[PDB]
Protein backbone atom coordinates (compact mmCIF):
# COMPACT_ATOMS: atom_id res chain seq x y z
CA UNK A 1 0.00 0.00 0.00
CA UNK A 2 1.15 3.54 -0.91
CA UNK A 3 1.74 6.39 1.50
CA UNK A 4 -0.65 9.30 2.06
CA UNK A 5 -0.39 12.31 2.02
CA UNK A 6 2.69 13.16 -0.09
CA UNK A 7 4.59 16.46 0.37
CA UNK A 8 5.97 18.87 -2.23
CA UNK A 9 9.67 19.68 -2.51
CA UNK B 1 22.32 17.08 -17.25
CA UNK B 2 22.97 13.39 -16.57
CA UNK B 3 22.80 10.96 -19.48
CA UNK B 4 23.48 7.22 -19.36
CA UNK B 5 23.75 4.91 -22.38
CA UNK B 6 21.33 1.97 -22.63
CA UNK B 7 22.75 -1.51 -22.33
CA UNK B 8 20.92 -3.84 -24.72
CA UNK B 9 20.28 -7.58 -24.56
CA UNK B 10 18.26 -9.57 -27.11
CA UNK B 11 17.13 -13.05 -26.10
CA UNK B 12 14.30 -15.58 -25.92
CA UNK B 13 12.27 -16.32 -22.79
CA UNK B 14 12.82 -20.05 -23.25
CA UNK B 15 15.72 -21.84 -24.97
CA UNK B 16 15.12 -21.37 -28.69
CA UNK B 17 13.63 -24.38 -30.47
CA UNK B 18 12.59 -24.20 -34.12
CA UNK B 19 8.83 -24.40 -34.59
CA UNK B 20 7.97 -23.86 -30.93
CA UNK B 21 6.25 -20.76 -29.55
CA UNK B 22 8.37 -18.45 -27.43
CA UNK B 23 8.81 -14.81 -26.47
CA UNK B 24 11.43 -12.54 -28.01
CA UNK B 25 12.92 -10.14 -25.47
CA UNK B 26 14.81 -6.90 -25.82
CA UNK B 27 15.96 -5.73 -22.41
CA UNK B 28 17.31 -2.18 -22.20
CA UNK B 29 18.78 -0.98 -18.92
CA UNK B 30 21.01 1.66 -17.35
CA UNK B 31 19.70 4.52 -19.48
CA UNK B 32 18.82 8.12 -18.60
CA UNK B 33 16.73 10.06 -19.37
CA UNK B 34 13.71 7.79 -19.87
CA UNK B 35 12.87 8.78 -23.46
CA UNK B 36 13.82 5.76 -25.54
CA UNK B 37 12.78 4.15 -28.81
CA UNK B 38 12.82 0.36 -29.00
CA UNK B 39 11.70 -1.77 -31.92
CA UNK B 40 11.89 -5.50 -32.51
CA UNK B 41 12.68 -6.47 -36.07
CA UNK B 42 11.83 -9.60 -38.01
CA UNK B 43 14.00 -9.80 -41.13
CA UNK B 44 14.70 -6.07 -41.06
CA UNK B 45 11.08 -5.06 -40.54
CA UNK B 46 9.41 -3.62 -37.44
CA UNK B 47 7.17 -6.01 -35.48
CA UNK B 48 3.79 -4.50 -34.64
CA UNK B 49 2.59 -6.69 -31.76
CA UNK B 50 5.19 -5.55 -29.23
CA UNK B 51 4.52 -4.80 -25.57
CA UNK B 52 6.81 -3.52 -22.83
CA UNK B 53 7.12 -3.55 -19.05
CA UNK B 54 6.27 -0.63 -16.80
CA UNK B 55 9.14 1.86 -16.54
CA UNK B 56 11.21 1.20 -13.43
CA UNK B 57 14.73 2.08 -12.27
CA UNK B 58 17.83 0.80 -10.45
CA UNK B 59 19.81 1.93 -7.40
CA UNK B 60 21.86 4.36 -9.50
CA UNK B 61 18.55 5.86 -10.75
CA UNK B 62 19.11 4.47 -14.26
CA UNK B 63 16.03 3.14 -16.05
CA UNK B 64 15.19 -0.35 -17.33
CA UNK B 65 12.49 -1.66 -19.68
CA UNK B 66 11.64 -5.05 -21.19
CA UNK B 67 10.18 -5.10 -24.71
CA UNK B 68 8.71 -8.40 -25.83
CA UNK B 69 6.62 -10.20 -28.42
CA UNK B 70 5.34 -13.72 -28.95
CA UNK B 71 7.23 -15.52 -31.71
CA UNK B 72 8.18 -18.88 -33.20
CA UNK B 73 11.86 -19.13 -34.17
CA UNK B 74 12.62 -20.77 -37.51
CA UNK B 75 16.05 -21.83 -38.78
CA UNK B 76 16.21 -18.97 -41.29
CA UNK B 77 14.24 -16.08 -39.73
CA UNK B 78 16.37 -13.20 -38.45
CA UNK B 79 15.49 -11.10 -35.40
CA UNK B 80 16.97 -7.95 -33.89
CA UNK B 81 16.34 -5.06 -31.55
CA UNK B 82 16.65 -1.45 -32.74
CA UNK B 83 17.25 1.14 -30.03
CA UNK B 84 17.47 4.91 -30.17
CA UNK B 85 18.35 7.22 -27.29
CA UNK B 86 19.90 10.68 -26.84
CA UNK B 87 23.23 9.12 -25.85
CA UNK B 88 23.33 7.32 -29.20
CA UNK B 89 24.64 9.22 -32.22
CA UNK B 90 22.76 6.68 -34.31
CA UNK B 91 20.23 3.94 -33.52
CA UNK B 92 21.94 0.76 -32.37
CA UNK B 93 20.81 -2.53 -33.87
CA UNK B 94 21.56 -5.67 -31.86
CA UNK B 95 20.91 -8.98 -33.61
CA UNK B 96 19.38 -11.89 -31.74
CA UNK B 97 22.12 -14.46 -31.42
CA UNK B 98 19.73 -17.38 -31.08
CA UNK B 99 22.54 -19.16 -29.29
CA UNK B 100 24.62 -18.54 -27.24
CA UNK C 1 14.38 -14.95 4.78
CA UNK C 2 13.96 -11.18 4.76
CA UNK C 3 11.70 -9.29 2.35
CA UNK C 4 11.14 -5.83 0.91
CA UNK C 5 8.38 -3.72 -0.54
CA UNK C 6 9.36 -0.86 -2.83
CA UNK C 7 7.47 1.74 -4.84
CA UNK C 8 9.09 3.54 -7.78
CA UNK C 9 7.73 6.83 -9.12
CA UNK C 10 8.90 8.60 -12.28
CA UNK C 11 7.65 11.96 -13.52
CA UNK C 12 8.76 13.49 -16.82
CA UNK C 13 7.86 17.02 -17.96
CA UNK C 14 6.77 17.32 -21.57
CA UNK C 15 6.63 21.08 -22.30
CA UNK C 16 4.09 21.99 -24.99
CA UNK C 17 3.03 18.35 -25.07
CA UNK C 18 0.49 18.18 -22.25
CA UNK C 19 0.83 17.40 -18.54
CA UNK C 20 3.97 15.54 -17.40
CA UNK C 21 4.13 11.77 -17.78
CA UNK C 22 3.72 9.95 -14.46
CA UNK C 23 4.54 6.29 -13.94
CA UNK C 24 4.29 4.36 -10.69
CA UNK C 25 5.27 0.76 -10.01
CA UNK C 26 5.23 -1.43 -6.90
CA UNK C 27 7.41 -4.45 -6.09
CA UNK C 28 7.47 -7.08 -3.39
CA UNK C 29 11.02 -8.43 -3.47
CA UNK C 30 11.75 -8.99 -7.18
CA UNK C 31 8.06 -9.31 -8.15
CA UNK C 32 6.03 -6.43 -9.57
CA UNK C 33 2.42 -6.28 -8.39
CA UNK C 34 0.96 -2.86 -9.27
CA UNK C 35 1.40 -0.03 -11.72
CA UNK C 36 -0.07 3.33 -12.64
CA UNK C 37 0.50 5.02 -15.99
CA UNK C 38 -0.96 8.49 -16.54
CA UNK C 39 -1.07 7.76 -20.28
CA UNK C 40 -3.09 4.57 -19.78
CA UNK C 41 -6.84 4.34 -20.40
CA UNK C 42 -8.08 3.31 -16.95
CA UNK C 43 -6.63 6.15 -14.86
CA UNK C 44 -6.46 3.62 -12.01
CA UNK C 45 -3.82 1.70 -10.11
CA UNK C 46 -3.71 -1.71 -11.80
CA UNK C 47 -2.73 -5.28 -10.80
CA UNK C 48 0.45 -6.81 -12.24
CA UNK C 49 0.47 -10.02 -10.19
CA UNK C 50 -2.22 -12.71 -9.98
CA UNK C 51 -2.16 -12.74 -6.17
CA UNK C 52 -3.15 -9.05 -5.95
CA UNK C 53 -5.96 -9.13 -8.51
CA UNK C 54 -8.59 -10.18 -5.95
CA UNK C 55 -7.72 -7.56 -3.32
CA UNK C 56 -11.15 -5.91 -3.68
CA UNK C 57 -12.67 -2.52 -4.67
CA UNK C 58 -11.65 -0.75 -1.44
CA UNK C 59 -7.99 -1.60 -2.11
CA UNK C 60 -8.11 -0.46 -5.74
CA UNK C 61 -10.14 2.69 -5.07
CA UNK C 62 -7.70 3.61 -2.29
CA UNK C 63 -4.49 3.02 -4.22
CA UNK C 64 -5.93 4.87 -7.21
CA UNK C 65 -6.85 7.85 -5.05
CA UNK C 66 -3.41 8.00 -3.42
CA UNK C 67 -1.42 7.47 -6.62
CA UNK C 68 -3.25 10.43 -8.18
CA UNK C 69 -2.24 12.44 -5.13
CA UNK C 70 1.33 11.37 -5.82
CA UNK C 71 0.92 12.28 -9.49
CA UNK C 72 -0.26 15.78 -8.60
CA UNK C 73 2.51 16.35 -6.05
CA UNK C 74 5.08 15.45 -8.69
CA UNK C 75 3.35 17.75 -11.19
CA UNK C 76 4.04 20.67 -8.85
CA UNK C 77 7.50 19.35 -7.99
CA UNK C 78 8.57 19.74 -11.62
CA UNK C 79 7.65 23.42 -11.64
CA UNK C 80 9.24 23.97 -8.23
CA UNK C 81 12.52 22.29 -9.16
CA UNK C 82 12.70 24.29 -12.38
CA UNK C 83 12.19 27.32 -10.15
CA UNK C 84 15.00 26.33 -7.79
CA UNK C 85 17.52 25.79 -10.57
CA UNK C 86 16.26 28.57 -12.84
CA UNK C 87 15.92 26.28 -15.85
CA UNK C 88 14.40 26.94 -19.28
CA UNK C 89 10.70 26.29 -19.85
CA UNK C 90 11.24 24.34 -23.08
CA UNK C 91 13.32 21.50 -21.64
CA UNK C 92 12.10 18.12 -20.43
CA UNK C 93 13.09 17.15 -16.89
CA UNK C 94 12.82 14.06 -14.69
CA UNK C 95 11.88 13.51 -11.07
CA UNK C 96 12.32 10.13 -9.42
CA UNK C 97 11.12 8.84 -6.06
CA UNK C 98 11.64 5.48 -4.40
CA UNK C 99 10.40 4.42 -0.99
CA UNK C 100 9.77 1.15 0.80
CA UNK C 101 10.52 -1.07 3.77
CA UNK C 102 12.17 -4.36 4.69
CA UNK C 103 11.18 -6.99 7.24
CA UNK C 104 13.43 -9.67 8.74
CA UNK C 105 12.95 -13.44 8.71
CA UNK C 106 10.63 -12.94 11.69
CA UNK C 107 8.78 -10.38 9.56
CA UNK C 108 9.72 -7.65 12.04
CA UNK C 109 10.45 -4.17 10.69
CA UNK C 110 14.08 -4.10 9.57
CA UNK C 111 14.58 -0.78 7.79
CA UNK C 112 12.75 1.95 5.90
CA UNK C 113 13.91 4.23 3.11
CA UNK C 114 12.84 7.24 1.05
CA UNK C 115 14.95 8.60 -1.81
CA UNK C 116 14.33 11.43 -4.26
CA UNK C 117 16.25 12.42 -7.37
CA UNK C 118 16.16 15.21 -9.95
CA UNK C 119 17.39 14.67 -13.51
CA UNK C 120 19.07 11.37 -12.66
CA UNK C 121 20.90 12.70 -9.62
CA UNK C 122 20.45 12.33 -5.86
CA UNK C 123 18.44 15.27 -4.57
CA UNK C 124 17.27 14.43 -1.05
CA UNK C 125 17.20 11.25 1.04
CA UNK C 126 15.76 10.11 4.35
CA UNK C 127 18.61 8.95 6.59
CA UNK C 128 18.63 5.47 8.13
CA UNK C 129 17.25 6.80 11.43
CA UNK C 130 14.11 8.04 9.65
CA UNK C 131 14.35 11.30 11.61
CA UNK C 132 16.56 13.51 9.43
CA UNK C 133 17.55 14.29 5.84
CA UNK C 134 20.54 14.31 3.50
CA UNK C 135 20.49 17.13 0.95
CA UNK C 136 22.58 16.61 -2.17
CA UNK C 137 23.12 20.31 -2.91
CA UNK C 138 22.09 23.91 -2.22
CA UNK C 139 18.66 23.68 -3.85
CA UNK C 140 18.04 20.45 -1.95
CA UNK C 141 18.72 22.46 1.21
CA UNK C 142 15.57 24.51 0.68
CA UNK C 143 13.56 21.29 0.56
CA UNK C 144 15.47 19.89 3.53
CA UNK C 145 14.62 22.92 5.67
CA UNK C 146 11.03 22.86 4.42
CA UNK C 147 10.45 19.20 5.26
CA UNK C 148 12.25 19.46 8.61
CA UNK C 149 9.75 22.16 9.57
CA UNK C 150 6.77 20.25 8.18
CA UNK C 151 7.72 17.17 10.22
CA UNK C 152 7.54 15.10 7.03
CA UNK C 153 10.10 12.67 8.44
CA UNK C 154 7.78 11.77 11.32
CA UNK C 155 5.00 11.07 8.84
CA UNK C 156 7.24 8.79 6.76
CA UNK C 157 8.56 6.91 9.80
CA UNK C 158 4.95 6.22 10.81
CA UNK C 159 4.15 4.88 7.34
CA UNK C 160 7.34 2.84 6.99
CA UNK C 161 7.14 1.24 10.44
CA UNK C 162 3.37 0.80 10.23
CA UNK C 163 1.35 0.62 7.02
CA UNK C 164 4.37 -0.35 4.91
CA UNK C 165 5.40 -3.50 6.80
CA UNK C 166 1.82 -4.36 7.76
CA UNK C 167 0.84 -4.59 4.10
CA UNK C 168 4.11 -6.19 3.00
CA UNK C 169 3.26 -9.04 5.38
CA UNK C 170 -0.28 -9.19 3.99
CA UNK C 171 1.06 -9.44 0.42
CA UNK C 172 3.58 -12.12 1.43
CA UNK C 173 0.62 -14.11 2.78
CA UNK C 174 -1.63 -13.41 -0.24
CA UNK C 175 1.02 -14.45 -2.75
CA UNK C 176 2.78 -16.97 -0.53
CA UNK C 177 2.99 -19.29 -3.55
CA UNK C 178 4.72 -16.75 -5.78
CA UNK C 179 6.63 -14.64 -3.26
CA UNK C 180 7.75 -17.24 -0.73
CA UNK C 181 9.22 -19.48 -3.42
CA UNK C 182 12.82 -19.83 -4.51
CA UNK C 183 13.43 -21.14 -8.02
CA UNK C 184 16.93 -22.60 -8.26
CA UNK C 185 18.75 -21.77 -11.51
CA UNK C 186 18.79 -24.38 -14.24
CA UNK C 187 22.37 -24.24 -15.48
CA UNK C 188 24.36 -25.37 -18.49
CA UNK C 189 27.55 -24.60 -20.42
CA UNK C 190 27.95 -23.91 -24.13
CA UNK C 191 31.03 -24.06 -26.32
CA UNK C 192 31.64 -22.06 -29.51
CA UNK C 193 34.75 -21.74 -31.66
CA UNK C 194 36.11 -18.21 -32.01
CA UNK C 195 38.98 -19.24 -34.27
CA UNK C 196 41.08 -22.37 -34.66
CA UNK C 197 42.94 -21.68 -31.43
CA UNK C 198 40.18 -20.17 -29.28
CA UNK C 199 36.64 -20.83 -28.03
CA UNK C 200 33.90 -19.09 -26.05
CA UNK C 201 32.82 -20.92 -22.91
CA UNK C 202 29.48 -19.60 -21.69
CA UNK C 203 27.91 -20.46 -18.34
CA UNK C 204 24.12 -20.09 -18.20
CA UNK C 205 21.78 -19.67 -15.25
CA UNK C 206 18.12 -19.80 -16.24
CA UNK C 207 14.62 -19.43 -14.80
CA UNK C 208 15.71 -18.49 -11.28
CA UNK C 209 14.13 -16.46 -8.47
CA UNK C 210 14.91 -14.18 -6.80
CA UNK C 211 17.21 -12.18 -9.09
CA UNK C 212 20.26 -12.21 -6.81
CA UNK C 213 22.86 -14.65 -8.08
CA UNK C 214 26.61 -15.06 -8.42
CA UNK C 215 28.22 -16.46 -11.57
CA UNK C 216 32.00 -16.68 -11.66
CA UNK C 217 34.64 -18.30 -13.87
CA UNK C 218 37.89 -19.77 -12.55
CA UNK C 219 41.00 -21.13 -14.25
CA UNK C 220 42.77 -23.63 -12.01
CA UNK C 221 40.73 -22.09 -9.19
CA UNK C 222 41.95 -18.55 -9.89
CA UNK C 223 39.16 -15.99 -10.38
CA UNK C 224 38.95 -14.78 -13.98
CA UNK C 225 36.79 -11.77 -13.12
CA UNK C 226 38.84 -9.40 -15.30
CA UNK C 227 38.56 -11.75 -18.28
CA UNK C 228 34.89 -12.59 -17.80
CA UNK C 229 32.08 -11.05 -19.77
CA UNK C 230 29.08 -10.92 -17.45
CA UNK C 231 25.72 -9.60 -18.64
CA UNK C 232 23.28 -7.92 -16.28
CA UNK C 233 20.69 -10.22 -14.74
CA UNK C 234 17.67 -9.88 -17.01
CA UNK C 235 13.94 -10.74 -16.73
CA UNK C 236 12.66 -13.71 -18.74
CA UNK C 237 9.27 -12.01 -18.77
CA UNK C 238 7.52 -14.73 -16.75
CA UNK C 239 8.68 -13.63 -13.31
CA UNK C 240 11.97 -15.53 -13.47
CA UNK C 241 15.47 -14.25 -14.26
CA UNK C 242 18.45 -15.19 -16.44
CA UNK C 243 22.18 -14.50 -16.40
CA UNK C 244 25.29 -15.75 -18.18
CA UNK C 245 29.07 -15.40 -17.90
CA UNK C 246 31.59 -16.14 -20.67
CA UNK C 247 35.35 -16.49 -21.08
CA UNK C 248 37.44 -16.92 -24.21
CA UNK C 249 39.57 -20.02 -23.68
CA UNK C 250 42.58 -21.10 -25.74
CA UNK C 251 41.37 -24.18 -27.62
CA UNK C 252 42.59 -27.17 -25.61
CA UNK C 253 42.39 -25.57 -22.15
CA UNK C 254 38.68 -26.18 -21.53
CA UNK C 255 39.43 -28.60 -18.69
CA UNK C 256 41.17 -25.84 -16.71
CA UNK C 257 37.97 -23.80 -16.46
CA UNK C 258 35.09 -24.09 -14.00
CA UNK C 259 31.95 -21.98 -13.67
CA UNK C 260 30.77 -21.43 -10.09
CA UNK C 261 27.09 -20.73 -9.33
CA UNK C 262 25.65 -19.39 -6.09
CA UNK C 263 21.92 -18.90 -5.57
CA UNK C 264 19.50 -18.99 -2.61
CA UNK C 265 17.58 -21.77 -4.35
CA UNK C 266 20.58 -24.12 -4.35
CA UNK C 267 21.45 -26.42 -1.41
CA UNK C 268 25.13 -25.86 -2.20
CA UNK C 269 27.02 -23.83 -4.83
CA UNK C 270 27.31 -25.56 -8.21
CA UNK C 271 30.62 -26.10 -9.95
CA UNK C 272 30.30 -26.70 -13.66
CA UNK C 273 33.19 -28.07 -15.69
CA UNK C 274 33.24 -28.65 -19.43
CA UNK C 275 33.69 -32.42 -19.63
Amino acid sequence: ILKEPVHGV
Amino acid sequence: MIQRTPKIQVYSRHPAENGKSNFLNCYVSGFHPSDIEVDLLKNGERIEKVEHSDLSFSKDWSFYLLYYTEFTPTEKDEYACRVNHVTLSQPKIVKWDRDM
Amino acid sequence: GSHSMRYFFTSVSRPGRGEPRFIAVGYVDDTQFVRFDSDAASQRMEPRAPWIEQEGPEYWDGETRKVKAHSQTHRVDLGTLRGYYNQSEAGSHTVQRMYGCDVGSDWRFLRGYHQYAYDGKDYIALKEDLRSWTAADMAAQTTKHKWEAAHVAEQLRAYLEGTCVEWLRRYLENGKETLQRTDAPKTHMTHHAVSDHEATLRCWALSFYPAEITLTWQRDGEDQTQDTELVETRPAGDGTFQKWAAVVVPSGQEQRYTCHVQHEGLPKPLTLRWE
